[PDB]
């Protein structure tokens, strides 16, 4: 897994040394050179993973988070050049090396073969970000919004530090691939109820969870469009492959833990998707949006079925690449009229066409459109509930109604309607802006051609 | 003439794909293709075993 | 770059502070006034009709006629939702209670009378379409091991 | 079409990017 | 300010100010992204060697049928483990 | 507003309309048409205006039970058929600038004398801002009426887009 | 639907032509500018029946508040002239 | 057989090679919406040949060409199902779109963008065909979708009108509500079975099917716009009445049927499925036409015209006539997208006119309109040896002569009279009566191109649905023998609608005045179903969603 | 006779039926003139952008500004202890997720017995 | 397109062929 | 698909019917039939054999891995990677394999319904009940177990239906 890491860093001087105009180009050109050798990680094998060294390894499921992270880098940069012109030079190369640092932690996170390792890249991966929101934010109206994870780490990662100390000793390790083997059986006591919460509350804000989602409305409404892409394509999509591993040996506890955590979904995504009807925000709009999907994440993890974990695979990876394509499409509006007011501006397909084009396609895929891995996972997931409970099928029913009611809206509030008369700086689409939102929708569909990739290593 | 074109490019060149790929990359393999036994009727011959069909019992001769 | 002040604030509970409220919207001290003071906290927004946006004329000229709404002017707090694409509160045609309960009659009335269409249902005086072997239990896969009770359905 | 010329200009937006 | 593109250049890709830079940074974007990954990528999936060893499996699990077939054993034995050697407790 | 004297006018045409439907057949209409008008005559020499002011409030409380089911719609005007079908066709006149140059070179006459259009949209400007500020009451302008041009060569201000509005049919 | 052309010169007499039918008018001393209730001696409640001829004649209903101004026959060509944006 | 499947699956293919030259090359511009309809001309053919196999030898061909995905013991194919309704109902989607192909290269010569018209209106046409040939539940899901999304955009064509964003999404919304049923479908189908392939779900044969049925009532209960999910059906006529041909009228519509037709070996012995499924029917079948009585919208009308016909193909299903309702979509389709064009012959004289009453002498103004207008009336009607009677009489044999509802067979024929209600209150005002159309005359439909298209539909309802009759092998053991007033009561009932439309519709010309009456207003304004669940709802799902 | 139509959340009143406005005084007069000439000094202080060459950009509406604003409140209103709507508005929010809890656990609670007695149907049941 | 091979009229029958 | 068995896919015979004409026209299907040899059959095998002919010059072959029996779970011992590690892969493997047996049984049913048709109740009485035994032994085996199957749980499964079984049988007695 080193293969990837030093030429990650190899950015670095490449970010610095090189010349006052091929900065961009440069770090651009190799990124995506990168992500070129990371497609040889999908050399997984049928009965066993893939063991590089003790510091590292990835499996089936890891490599397509892997892939989505590296592939998205080089995505980030594009977008940002446009805000980032008028920035002097040093602090480009400032903001730009915390990417590939943002990537360096993430490619390490998913293939840590060790899990406090990944606990300790885990709290890393936060700096950052918190950086890239905060030193570039969009806002300036001091939201005090700290407690919020100021409580991420006392409901979260600091009780997550006790309970993974507490099993090295008294199992004897904590290489995933030793607790394959000595995984024991969790019986019932007040303690293990305590560290049961302590494996879990941890990932559950980040995923979000609803209730505990106040963080995320707010995280993307300051957060630059090169911080909010990897927030919700990747950073999200932490908490899921945690839990996946770490629920390894949680049973049989989860067996009635999981009920308080399912019925905030079940019910949480109906509420999400009715907001967004109401918000008055391109990119509110689609975090709670992004809370809805995330939401089906949650439940197919925990009732722990193979059909579960094969569709929650591609959901973070279709929501991730969804997310991320909506924040950049929405982002092309910001980078004309400079808000992110949903009826400020309104009829852009007569002035966009080419724009209107991505809008129509991406919402297509939003509302998962067959055979699309949108519905792939989706429609795999929903299935899963049916065994586990036949009644699931309402809220499910009701959420993509829902969610197929406000996707459409947007689309419909903004491109499908009377140009504003008094706008009048709608500029021609851009060749960056047209290309940023092709490189997303094409693997999308692509990926439907072939689904043995993200199917999770349940396939 | 413009009527030519279509007879060929976009008809006979399809049907030749189709039908290749059907002929050895479908038809190669075990239940791709599944096809109901033909019907059988009084008074009909079988070329593999030159099998016959009994003819059925004489009516009761209704009007007919 | 906007006013501090000329933000929407607390529940204003003196005529004197509401008199910046209206005036700062553009509503006349008359035509203003907002929620109770409760938990609600909806600050010191006005309380605009219930009422869509198709109501309002179009013949005017205005400088959003596709929303009907002119520059300057307050919104409702949920005009998002009153806009011409959702809901509308135009005049009705017929009164509003018979209009629910013109709908509740139809359909309340269809369905029992189907129940009672099902204990005498209607059909015609025949027997049976007969069937040779057994009640065609062969036919159906009956399972060739274990016969069936004979049937020999006679002439007549 | 219908009548020779009669031509009126179209006001489109800028196609070429 | 959000000054525009198109007046120095008036065919601006949308990747600098520059004319000259705009388009090496146009074509860095379409030759790697595209017409490598996005062609070659999606090209070199397509023929990855028997992924999870999906195939590998129905092949073997014909062969396992045919002895059974013939010589009548059970299609698939109704326990995973050979009774023998599962040494019971008690 | 608009006073009760106008406001008979506004059931006058309107209560045509839903008879109108309602009498379908030429004939029909016209002589149901003189029933109405006549109706009308009764009241229309009554210049009593305690009575004239209460003799229209059952006229507007009688309308409503005669009111068509489905009312009859012109189809250019809102609500009807060709409503507004065309507005996603016809094309903003200020987006001409960001035009690339090669697709302005196939009509290079048209553009040479919108640069006038435009040079009296800027130089006229200036005298277009006082030319309100001798009919500018003090607490704010009362009307939104405009007046003309009281010189030659220049045009009443605030006419800019009007004059530049798309045409009906794009296509 | 082909062409609907519309023409100035044509309108012209679609609009006066209207009055042509009227009975409570007599067609000789009728103008092209005639003011229709000094000129023509008419009434506003009789100037309502006149527009109202016009959407029947062309298809386009007519704002209340417009309608009334249009006492002039060439304000009335006006309306549809400009209404429509019919120039020659 | 090889030559059999070979040809078969070009259509679907061939039909999509146009659509790639859409987004590649720009060889040849303004050919383009030539280019669609001869490959349709072509593909009817392609769609004949495999007609002569299929007939002769009824080789029923399930085709699976490929293994696209495998989960523990499961597989999904890109596969076809190659059989009776493919092969009988393929033709005739064809054959209409054929007319409506060459309708529309008139009709929208209006539109620059006419080539993106039909970057659309063949990509329907794909997904149509798709869902019927489906062989699983998940290919025949995606065509239950590209139904569905296709219809947005040829609904809201015209994205500016208020009416079309509206009712493009109300339909969107009442379409997808139906997916839950099917969606569910899959789920039951997956637990208590194991499979999406038709194969396996009829041979195992499930003893207690109620709910993945009751999915699948569902389905139909929006898709095809029966009661209670109705409303969006006529909704769709706010847009371009070429796109209404086709979709709203012959294509789409048919999807909620369709799939319990498919499913004929589960239905039959689930009643409770029947009744409702009966029921259902009873109660659209004449809300329909309850409605259809007294309203006043050319368009419109005849989507409640075709209302009421899809309201009573449900009772045909419901009374467990697998193969019989089949021949209803067919019949039914030729004449009623024929009247939709007929009404663009109305609307295109009439220069964006439809209000049926502003139309009227056209008898002799407008001869080609007047030629099929009444064929497809009468033929909808019921007129003996036409393509709708044959359906129509055969139809009512099992409900009036077999185990039925008592209620159920009493709004049955009350409707059934309504049918031609609406058609003479229509061809009156359409064709009787002196003109009343505005003063300027606009009337002009000598062009060749539109006879083409009319005269390609004129003649299927006449004579195809006549022929379509005869090849049809035998699948059922028809009820020929009954009462005679019952063999005849359509024989019998079916004069009275006209005389009965004829008698209300004649004392309307006296000259005296009109009095109000609330059912005229109930039916008139939709049963107020519309008029108010289309408020409430969104206000209670919207107003309440801050809180 | 014609039953007055009451008026009701989602059916306003006839324009021509409503008492208030057919007299028209000055405690009507009044009114209705100040309004306009508000919204006419609004139309010519956005007639003067609208109709000026020289902008190049979109307005920043005041109006929309406060009504965005208003709809992001978060701590500003409302007190902790106030028992007229947080007890029952926090019941929208945290009533029906118990009804839920119920709901499934009943059914798997009661699906879990018949499946340890074998009185529910699995035969051919796989996906789980 | 022929030249207006059919010529409207006004308040009369169509001038048909 | 170079040489599929048909002993694994079960096949009854196809007897196409040999047509005797007695109508007084033409049969319109041997037209095309006969242009199908010349104008599609053979060049569609024409272009083929152009094709097949290199391959038979240049050749090369592949193998079908065979995986040695492995100590099973029952030989391993409580925490010990090694052992156990042998065992799970084995037992991954094997009931990696045994998924597909459902596949292709399932396959089987697929021919018995469709080829058959009108037929599929009485002529598919060893399929569908063959379909039987499958289901029965595949779902003993390896459900129930959760998402994080091992073999120390399907140990435990086996371990768990024995003992059941085990006092019932002994009850009877
Ligand atoms: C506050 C105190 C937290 C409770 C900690 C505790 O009581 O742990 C007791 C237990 C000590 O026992 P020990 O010797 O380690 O092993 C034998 C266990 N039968 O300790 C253990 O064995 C395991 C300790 C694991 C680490 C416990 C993490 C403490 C936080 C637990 C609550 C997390 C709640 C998260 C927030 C939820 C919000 C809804
Ligand atoms: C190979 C040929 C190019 C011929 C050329 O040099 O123009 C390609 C380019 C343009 C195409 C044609 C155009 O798309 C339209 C032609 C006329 C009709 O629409 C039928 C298809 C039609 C016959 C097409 C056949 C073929 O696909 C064509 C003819």
């Amino acid at each position: 897994m080193l293969k990837y890491i030093i030429p990650t860093i190899m950015l670095m001087p490449l970010t610095w040394l090189s010349k006052n105009n091929m900065i961009w180009v440069n770090s651009t050109a190799h990124s995506l050179l990168i992500s070129f050798t990371s497609l040889l990680l999908m050399n997984q094998f049928g009965d066993n993973s893939l063991n590089f060294s003790l510091l590292f390894f990835s499996d089936s499921l890891s490599t397509p988070l892997l892939i989505l992270t590296m592939w998205l880098l080089p995505l980030m940069l594009m977008a940002s050049q446009h805000h980032l012109s008028k920035e002097n030079l040093t602090r480009k190369k400032l903001f730009i090396t915390m990417l590939i640092s943002l990537q360096l932690f993430l490619i390490m996170t998913f293939t840590a073969m060790e899990l406090i390792l990944f606990y300790i890249l885990f709290e890393a991966t936060l700096v950052p970000t918190l950086i890239i929101i905060t030193r570039w934010g969009n806002q300036t109206e001091r939201l005090n919004a700290g407690l919020y994870f100021l409580f991420y780490t006392l409901a979260g990662s600091l009780p997550l530090l006790v309970a993974l100390i507490y099993i090295q000793n008294t199992v004897g390790s904590l290489n995933f691939l030793m607790l394959q083997y000595w995984v024991q059986p969790v019986h019932n006591s007040w303690s293990n109820v305590f560290m049961w919460l302590a494996c879990m509350m941890a990932f559950m804000v980040k995923m979000p969870l609803y209730g505990l989602h106040l963080w995320l409305p707010k995280a993307h409404v300051e957060a630059p469009i090169a911080g909010s892409m990897v927030l919700a394509a990747v950073l999200l999509k932490l908490g899921g492959y945690g839990m996946l591993r770490i629920t390894l040996i949680l049973n049989p506890m989860t067996d009635f833990m999981a009920y308080p955590f399912i019925m905030l979904s079940l019910w949480g995504m109906i509420m999400t998707s009715s907001i967004c009807l109401r918000q008055t925000d391109l990119k509110s709009l689609i975090a709670y949006s992004s809370v809805s999907h995330m939401a089906l994440v949650i439940v197919a993890i925990l009732i722990q079925t193979p059909w579960s974990y094969m569709g929650a695979t591609a959901l973070m990876i279709a929501h991730g690449l969804t997310s991320s394509m909506l924040f950049c499409l929405a982002n092309s509006n910001y980078e004309r009229i400079h808000s992110r007011t949903m009826i400020l501006a309104r009829g852009l397909q007569t002035l966009l066409p080419l724009m209107a084009t991505w809008w129509l396609l991406a919402s297509l895929t939003n509302l998962a459109l067959p055979p699309t891995i949108n519905l792939i996972g989706e429609l795999f997931v929903v299935m899963s509930t049916f065994s586990w409970s036949n009644i699931t099928i309402i809220l499910m029913g009701v959420n993509m109604v829902i969610t197929a009611l406000y996707s459409l809206y947007m689309l419909i509030m903004t491109q499908r309607g009377k140009y504003t008369y008094h706008i009048n700086n709608i500029s021609p689409s851009f060749t960056r802006e047209n290309a940023l939102m092709s490189l997303h929708i094409l693997p999308l569909l692509l990926l439907t051609l072939n689904p043995k990739i993200i199917l999770g290593p349940l396939y | 003439y413009r009527h030519s074109i279509f007879a060929f490019t976009h008809v006979l060149i399809p049907v030749w794909i189709i039908h290749y790929y059907l002929k050895y990359h479908v038809t190669t393999k075990p239940y791709t293709i599944v096809e109901k036994k033909p019907r059988i009727f009084p008074g009909d011959t079988i070329l593999e075993t030159g099998e016959v069909i009994p003819p059925m019992k004489e009516f009761p001769d209704q009007h007919h | 770059h906007i006013t501090k002040d000329m933000l929407p604030g607390p529940y204003p509970k003196t005529p004197e502070e509401r008199a910046a409220a209206a005036k700062k919207y553009n509503m006349r001290v008359e035509d203003y006034e907002p929620y109770p003071d409760d938990g609600t906290g909806y600050g010191d927004y006005p309380k605009l009709p219930d009422r869509s946006q198709q109501e309002r004329d179009p013949w005017y000229d205005w400088d959003h006629p596709d929303l009907r709404l002119n520059w300057g002017e307050p919104m409702h707090w949920d005009l998002d939702m009153y806009i011409r694409n959702r809901v509308d509160t135009s005049p009705t045609p017929v009164n509003w209670n018979l209009m629910c309960k013109h709908l509740f009659g139809f359909v309340a009335f269809m369905l029992f009378m189907f129940w009672v269409g099902e204990t005498y249902p209607a059909y015609q005086p025949v027997g049976p379409k007969q069937y040779p072997y057994n009640n065609l239990y062969l036919e159906r896969g009956g399972d060739p091991n274990k016969e069936p009770e004979p049937v020999v359905h006679y002439e007549i | 079409s219908g009548d020779h010329g009669k031509r009126l200009f179209i006001i489109k937006p800028s196609g070429f990017y | 300010e959000d000054e525009n593109l198109y007046e120095k250049n008036p065919d601006s890709h949308g990747y600098d100010k520059d004319p000259a830079v705009d388009i090496w940074n146009m074509r860095v974007v379409f030759f790697f992204g595209f017409s490598i990954v996005l062609v070659l990528g999606s090209t070199f999936v397509a023929y990855l060697p028997d992924y999870r060893m999906q195939e590998w499996a129905r092949r073997e699990a014909e062969r396992l049928v045919k002895y059974r077939e013939a010589h009548g054993l059970p299609i698939m034995e109704s326990n995973c483990f050979d009774p023998s050697k599962i040494q019971l407790p008690e | 507003y608009l006073t009760h004297q106008q406001k008979v006018l506004r059931l006058y045409k309107r209560a045509l309309r839903h008879l109108e439907s309602w009498c379908i057949h030429r004939d029909k209409y016209r002589y149901f048409a003189c029933l109405l008008r006549a109706r009308f005559d009764e009241h229309k020499n009554e210049k009593d205006m305690v009575k004239a002011t209460q003799l229209l409030r059952e006229a507007e409380e009688e309308f409503w039970h005669g009111q068509h089911p489905q009312p009859y719609i012109f189809p250019e005007s809102p609500g009807g058929t060709s409503y507004e079908r065309y507005e996603c066709y016809k094309v903003p006149e200020w987006c001409l600038d960001d035009w690339h140059p090669s697709e302005k070179a196939m009509y290079p006459d048209y553009f040479a004398k919108r640069e006038q259009w435009k040079k009296l949209r800027r130089e006229s400007w200036e005298r277009e801002v006082k030319q309100l500020q001798e009919e500018t009451p003090v607490g704010g302008p009362r009307t939104e009426a405009l007046p003309p041009a009281r010189k030659q060569g220049d045009l009443p201000p605030l006419w800019w887009h009007i004059v530049t509005r798309p045409r009906e049919r794009p296509m | 639907s082909d062409a609907p052309p519309l023409t100035l010169e044509g309108i012209k007499d679609r609009v006066l032509y209207v009055l042509k039918l009227y009975d409570k008018i007599d067609p000789e001393k009728l103008s092209v500018n005639s003011h229709f209730m000094k000129d023509l001696g008419l009434d506003s409640l009789d100037q309502v029946e006149i527009i109202m001829a016009m959407e029947d004649e062309f298809g386009f209903e007519i704002p209340d508040i417009d309608a009334e101004k249009l006492m002039c026959p060439q304000e009335i060509v006006d309306y549809i002239a400009d209404k429509k944006d019919v120039y020659e | 057989m090889n030559m059999f499947s070979s040809l078969s699956l070009v259509t679907l293919l061939l039909l999509t090679m146009p659509i790639m030259m859409m987004s590649f090359n720009t060889y040849k511009p303004s050919n383009y919406p030539l280019y669609v309809k001869t490959a349709i001309s072509y593909a009817f053919i392609t769609s004949m040949i495999p007609t002569m196999m299929f007939i002769h030898s009824g080789q029923e061909l399930i085709i699976s060409n490929w293994h696209w995905l495998t989960i523990q013991t499961l597989k999904l194919s890109l596969s076809f199902k190659m059989d009776y309704f493919s092969m009988m109902f393929i033709p005739v989607a064809l054959f209409v779109t054929w007319s409506i192909m060459e309708f529309s290269m008139w009709y929208m010569y209006s539109d620059p963008n006419i080539n993106k018209f039909f970057k659309y209106l063949l990509l329907f046409l794909i997904t149509m065909l798709i869902l019927v040939t489906a062989n699983n539940l998940f290919q025949l899901f995606i065509g239950w979708e590209g139904v569905g999304i296709m219809s947005f955009l040829l609904i809201g064509w015209w994205y500016g009108r208020a009416d079309a964003n509206t009712a493009a999404l109300q339909a969107i919304l009442y379409n997808r509500i139906g997916d839950i049923g099917f969606i569910l479908a899959m789920a039951w189908f997956l637990t208590n079975l194991n499979t999406w392939d038709l194969q396996q779900i009829f041979m195992l044969n499930p003893s207690d099917s109620n709910m993945p049925l009751i999915g699948l009532a569902l389905a139909a209960t929006g898709k095809s716009a029966q009661f209670g999910l109705h409303p969006w059906l006529p909704s769709a006529m706010e847009g371009p009445t070429p796109v209404s041909a086709l979709l709203h009228s012959s294509t789409m519509v048919v999807a909620g049927i369709f799939l319990l037709i498919r499913f004929y070996p589960l239905t039959e012995n689930n009643k409770y499925i029947q009744s409702i499924t009966l029921c259902l029917g009873a109660i659209t079948t004449l809300f329909t036409a309850m409605c259809a009585l007294t309203q006043n919208d050319i368009k419109k009308i005849i989507a409640f015209s075709t209302s009421s016909q899809l309201g009573l193909m449900m009772v045909t299903i419901g009374i467990n006539q697998p193969y019989l309702a089949f021949l209803h979509i067919c019949t039914h389709a030729f004449f009623k997208a024929m009247l939709f064009m007929c009404s663009g012959s109305i609307i295109h004289s009439l220069n964006d006119e439809q209000d049926i009453r502003k139309m009227g002498g056209l008898f002799k103004a407008m001869p080609f309109t007047t030629t099929a207008l009444i064929v497809g009336s009468l033929a909808l009607t019921g007129m003996p040896f036409l393509t709708g009677f044959y359906s129509k009489d055969l139809i009512i044999e099992a409900a009036n002569t077999s185990y039925t509802n008592a209620w159920a067979l009493l709004m049955t024929l009350i409707a059934t009279s309504f049918t031609a209600i609406y058609s003479t209150r229509i061809i009156f005002f359409a064709l009787l009566g002196q003109p009343r159309f505005p003063t300027l005359v606009n009337i002009n439909e000598n062009n060749p191109l539109l006879i083409n298209s009319i005269k390609r539909l004129l003649i299927g309802s006449l004579f195809a649905g006549y022929i379509i009759s005869n090849n049809i092998p035998p699948t059922t053991i028809p009820q020929m023998t009954m009462p005679y007033y019952l063999k005849t009561t359509a024989l019998i009932v079916t004069i009275l609608g006209f005389i009965l439309a004829l008698e209300i519709s004649n004392m309307t010309k006296n000259l005296k005045y009109h009095y109000p009456s609330n059912a005229f207003k109930f039916s008139t304004l939709l049963g107020y179903f519309p008029t108010i669940m289309h408020r409430l709802a969104p206000y209670m799902n919207l107003s309440m969603s801050q809180k | 006779s014609f039953p007055k139509y009451e008026a009701s959340r989602l059916s306003s009143l006839p324009t021509t039926l409503d008492p208030a406005e057919y007299d028209i005084s000055s405690e009507t007069r009044k009114a209705q003139a100040e309004r306009l000439a508000i919204r006419s000094r609004l139309k010519r202080e956005y007639q003067l952008q609208y109709y000026d060459p020289s902008r190049r950009g979109v307005i920043e509406d005041p109006a929309l500004v406060r009504w965005t604003y208003a709809r992001s409140a978060n701590i500003y209103p409302n007190f902790r202890p106030n028992t007229k709507t947080s007890l029952l508005g926090a019941l929208f929010g945290i009533g029906p997720l118990v009804f839920w809890y119920y709901v499934f656990k009943t059914d798997r609670d009661r699906k879990e017995k018949l499946i340890q007695e074998g009185k529910l149907d699995r035969t051919f049941n796989i996906s789980y | 397109g022929g030249g207006a091979h059919i010529e409207p009229r006004y308040r009369q029958f169509p001038q048909l062929t | 698909p170079d040489s599929w068995d048909k002993d694994v896919y079960p096949e009854p015979p196809r007897r196409t019917p040999a047509p005797s004409p007695q109508t007084s026209l033409p049969n319109p299907i041997t037209y095309l039939t006969k242009a199908f040899d010349l104008l599609v059959d053979r060049p569609v095998t024409l272009v083929r054999e152009f094709i097949e002919r290199q391959h038979a010059k240049n050749k090369y072959y592949y193998y079908h891995r065979e995986f040695r029996r492995v100590p099973d779970i029952t030989e391993c011992q409580e925490k010990d990677v090694l052992c156990m590690f042998e065992a799970e892969m084995q037992w991954r493997r094997d009931y990696k394999v045994d998924q597909e047996i459902v596949n292709i049984i399932q396959e089987r049913l697929k021919a018995c319904q469709q080829r058959e048709g009108e037929s599929h109740r009485q002529n598919c009485a060893k399929e569908l009940e063959q379909f039987t035994q499958v289901v029965k032994a595949y779902q003993d085996r390896y459900h129930d177990l959760g998402a994080h199957y091992s073999a120390r749980k399907c140990l435990a499964k086996q371990k768990q239906r024995m003992l059941a079984e085990r006092k019932a049988a002994k009850e009877a007695a």
